[PDB]
């Protein structure tokens, strides 16, 4: 029941700007708590 | 002291999946009553960190902690998810220099594997 795994930090994508787009017109806020 | 996170979602997730399939390492499997913990330390050149990341057909337990470089900070409570019908996201400010915890538990899962599929990010 446990496992660790080691990931950079990518950088945004230029190219995922629409994407932003789309995230910013279509995202709806969740509690981060529940 | 330290930053409240924000978190959102967005339908695309057929789309998401895609993109993030291409690659190898952007997506775990995680196993019956498995909890993979994703270490992800602060860029020196970053101030914020941001996460996307969705499932296939099921639900998931994902918070986030905060190791300083053994002191935690919780960042996002490990609640479950409904990450296999709309795409997470969130972001964070820096607090200082640490690693990330991104938790990805399963341990309420007896016989379902979960198919993650996420990417970290950072940003000046």
């Amino acid at each position: 029941g446990n496992r660790v795994i080691d990931a950079e930090p990518r950088e945004i994508p230029l190219e995922y700007a629409d994407d932003l787009l789309e995230a910013m017109a279509h995202h709806r806020p969740v509690p981060c708590s529940l | 002291v330290i930053a409240a996170p924000s978190m959102w979602t967005r339908p695309q997730i057929k789309d998401f999946k895609e993109k993030i399939q291409q690659d190898a390492d952007s997506v775990i499997t995680v196993g019956r009553g498995e909890v993979v913990t994703v270490r992800v330390p602060t860029h020196e050149e970053g101030s914020y960190l941001f996460w996307e990341f969705a499932t296939d057909n099921y639900d998931i337990g994902f918070g986030v902690y905060f190791e300083w470089t053994p002191l935690l900070d919780e960042i996002v409570p490990v609640y479950r998810r409904d990450c296999h019908e709309e795409v997470y996201a969130g972001s964070h400010q820096y607090p200082g220099r640490g690693v990330y915890l991104l938790k990805f538990d399963n341990s309420y899962s007896l016989w379902r594997s979960k198919s993650v599929y996420y990417r970290v990010y950072y940003t000046r």
